[PDB]
RNA sequence: AAACUUUCAACAACGGAUCUCUUGGUUCUCGCAUCGAUGAAGAACGCAGCGAAAUGCGAUACGUAAUAUGAAUUGCAGAUAUUCGUGAAUCAUCGAAUCUUUGAACGCACAUUGCGCCCUCUGGUAUUCCGGAGGGCAUGCCUGUUUGAGCGUCGUUU
RNA sequence: UGCUGUAAAGCUGGGUCGAACGGCCUCUAGUGCAGAUCUUGGUGGUAGUAGCAAAUAUUCAAAUGAGAACUUUGAAGACUGAAGUGGGGAAAGGUUCCAUGUCAACAGCAGUUGGACAUGGGUUAGUCGAUCCUAAGAGAUGGGGAAGCUCCGUUUCAACGUGC
RNA sequence: GCGAGAGACCGAUAGCGAACAAGUACAGUGAUGGAAAGAUGAAAAGAACUUUGAAAAGAGAGUGAAAAAGUACGUGAAAUUG
RNA sequence: UUGGGCCCGGCUCUUGUCUAUGUUCCUUGGAACAGGACGUCACAGAGGGUGAGAAUCCCGUGCGAUGAGAUGACCCGGGUCU
């Protein structure tokens, strides 16, 4: 059972393991389905953009104080500041974050 | 091929049964003939023209309960639609349209508006 | 036994006609794999369960 | 069955398994216009249901038959 | 005695004719199919007997109804008559 | 292969003293089926050593 | 020396290996969401000119209507069946129907093809009996209608 | 028929056969059998062997037939000996019933015979049974448990007549 | 479940139990258990006819490219046998 | 900043129909779909059938074109009436 100088593992295959292996064969097929999905939303909302706009935001904790990233939303008070309701916002193209 | 179903539909209530009456007795002595033959293909051709006719006589006395429940709110479910279980419990158009005048007022107020960028 | 219900006989009614030989003018159809009738049934050998 | 037409004025007919005395004794009036003294039913061992109408004095079975057109 | 002679004495049926499903499975005392269940609402049917499934269940019968389901939801459950072309 | 290929038996060994080999064999009787090995990957129909 | 035994070769047997096939299986991927009291899944019994099974169908029974198409079906036989055409065959399509006895199965019951009751029509000299045809009679629950019960309770008159 | 290789094996001559297949450089694996009281299928010796010996017992002739110890008929001789090897039924079986034809398989010999095979025919009810009653018992309803499948209860703490 | 497209997958003791009238035949009181079984030939052209025989069959003949393809059907190995 | 109902399209789905080029010559063979020669088409040399390995014999394939039917308050593009 232990028998040489190898590293002691933690292979945690004492369940019914095999009744739950999901193997990926469908990588492609779901990139290309995807893609399909995401052409016929494009095409159905022409020329408005797909993406709604959003914040940047500063990446919560000490290790990640640097980096900054796209939030959510815009906060209430940034909306305001340019004249934009929130409830007109979410209308052209603008997310909105009430929380923040 | 036996009577002809466009012929048929032309004829009445009346003449009708009075052609069912004599295809039913022409199929009775035909199987009496059966019995010497024995071998009797005529025995086909009789018995379709009885489904024929019976098939006409049922489809234009329900259209008479068709045109009689025009309109109506209560109607035979025989008549009514028989799509599936599940589809007659569906909502109609009409119910699964209703808004609250709350939520009407603010999909009027905040359509979704049409854009473009890079202008 | 001679005293029976109307299923029972009903059944042995279907299990007779069911235990003929196999129509001579079968074999002749154009791609015909049956040659005889394979669900034959001996009154001594096996029995019907009912 | 040929013989009872000719002893004992009986009619031999294939009859539904779903019906009756009652109904057989009708069904030979409108189809035959005769009268039948009695019927008496059986269930053959194949499934099918046999009838066999005597016919009163007043009708002779041998002519019916011809009539019918299997004698 | 338990082998031929006991053998000579089976002459009372425990079981008839099941009317739900016609097995020869109805206990008679029992008033009850040791097949399917009836007369239980459900029927009887269980996990540990996937092979008991597979010999009673849809598509071993007729599906006389649930031919045409597939064939009437492709049309989108029609509601008339063809109309002729002219 | 199939998961459940040759394992779709109710094969039990008959043990020693029977004068056959310990490998399970179908139970029953009336078909020829009956007393024949299973679920071995050296028997007729059973299921092959380490399926894909 | 034959016979016999053993071995081999040729041929002939027995048997069904090998080879080559394959309307089958298995796995992966893609797409879709559609059973049932408007009676499902299942079961039984039947149905063809000659059918036992499988397949299909339900007394309109290897099927009816309709749309499309356009000369077959086929083992045999056969039209009071068809051919420059409302026209052969077709689960081609399918939107109208039929859909036996059952089955969640629903008048009660069912190891029985048992026993009812109600309505309309009809036969037997019949509101009451008998026969037939058609249509009905399950349970829980919801909304309503009608009829009620309770000194539960309100106003009135002795 | 031979040749090559230490070998695993490869190539070839003749016969059979009728539809695909092979060398080389690489890749891949459900890749090599004499055994597992291995699995499935098939075939031996044993071996024309063991055996086909309970229930007293058969014989003669004719007929049919290609063919007769075994079929039919006659003549005998026998037995069961009325608690029968007789005549009916209940359970169970399901067409085994009857006629005609027939002998590939079955009847552990044979077979012209058969409960076999094939084709048809056959079961008639106001009075015989079921159907109805209740027995031991089973089991719905109202209710009460139980996550629930369902359990208890049988008039039960019920406003219980589909009354006459 | 329905509708499709595929594979360094198996090739009839394999692959689903089932390439076939397979959840069939069959067994069990029952719950359940559960097989075997593909291949003539391009086309039945599936052997007319004569003869021996009670018949089955045989011998001639015939069909076929082949009967060293006769449905006890492509090839036809071994055990075993003449 | 702005309501609703229809009429025709588009998009989505199903379904109908329509389309290039040898069966030329010789040999073997029962059969040419084999071999050889000469070709042709190719946005079509996938696959299948046809008496043996068939792009060119047939169905299809590729290319598209053109009809029918649905479906979508909760898609837009036009109209039209409020
Ligand atoms: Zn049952």
């Amino acid at each position: 059972a232990i028998s040489k100088n190898l590293p002691l593992l933690n292979n945690h295959f004492r369940k019914h393991w095999q009744e739950r292996v999901r193997v990926h064969f469908d990588q492609a097929g779901k990139k290309a389905s995807r893609r399909q999905s995401r052409l016929r939303k494009a095409a159905k909302i022409a020329p408005r953009p797909i993406d709604a706009l959003r914040p940047v935001v500063r990446a919560p904790t000490v290790k990640y104080n640097r980096k900054v990233r796209a939030g959510r939303g815009f906060t209430l008070a940034e909306l305001k500041a340019v004249g934009i309701a929130p409830k007109y916002a979410r209308t052209i193209g603008i997310s909105v974050d009430h929380r923040r | 091929a036996g009577v002809k179903t466009f012929e048929l539909r032309t004829k009445s209530k009346e003449q009708l049964e009075s052609q069912l009456v004599e295809l039913k007795q022409e199929l009775a002595t035909l199987k009496v003939q059966k019995l010497q033959r024995p071998s009797l293909p005529r025995i086909h051709t009789v018995r379709k023209n009885i489904a024929r006719v019976l098939t006409v006589i049922n489809l234009n006395q329900r259209e008479n309960v068709r045109a009689f429940y025009a309109g109506k709110k209560y109607i035979p479910k025989d008549l009514r639609a028989k799509k599936t279980r599940a589809l007659r419990r569906k909502l109609t158009k009409f119910e699964a349209s209703q808004e609250t005048e709350k939520a009407r007022k603010q999909r009027i107020a905040f359509p979704q508006r049409k854009f473009a960028i890079k202008a | 036994p001679s005293q029976k219900s109307f299923r029972t006989k009903q059944k042995l009614a279907k299990a007779q006609k069911q235990n003929r030989p196999l129509p001579q003018w079968i074999r002749l159809r154009t791609d015909n794999k049956i040659r005889y009738n394979a669900k034959r049934r001996h009154w001594r050998r096996t029995k019907l369960g009912i | 069955a040929m013989k009872k037409v000719e002893d004992g004025n009986t009619l031999v007919f294939q009859v539904d398994i779903k019906s009756n005395k009652h109904q057989i004794k009708s069904a030979v009036k409108e189809l035959y216009d005769v009268d039948a003294l009695y019927v008496n039913t059986l269930i053959r061992p194949n499934g099918t249901k046999k009838a066999y109408i005597r016919l009163t004095s007043d009708y002779d079975a041998l002519d019916i038959a011809n009539r019918i057109g299997y004698i | 005695g338990k082998g031929t002679p006991s053998l000579g004495k089976r002459h009372n049926k425990s079981h008839t004719l099941c009317n739900r499903c016609g097995r020869r499975s109805f206990h008679v005392q029992k008033k009850t199919c040791s097949s399917c269940g009836y007369p239980a609402a459900k029927m009887r049917s269980h996990n540990w007997a996937l092979k008991a499934k597979r010999r009673r269940t849809t598509g071993t019968g007729r599906m006389a109804y649930l031919k045409h389901v597939t064939r009437r939801f492709k049309n989108g459950f029609q509601t008339g008559v063809a109309k002729a072309q002219t | 292969v199939a998961e459940n290929a040759g394992h779709q038996t109710s094969a039990e060994s008959w043990g020693t003293g029977r004068a056959v080999a310990r490998i399970p064999r179908v139970g029953g009787g009336g078909t020829h089926r009956s007393g024949q090995a299973a679920f071995g990957n050296m028997c007729r129909g059973g299921r092959m050593f380490a399926p894909t």
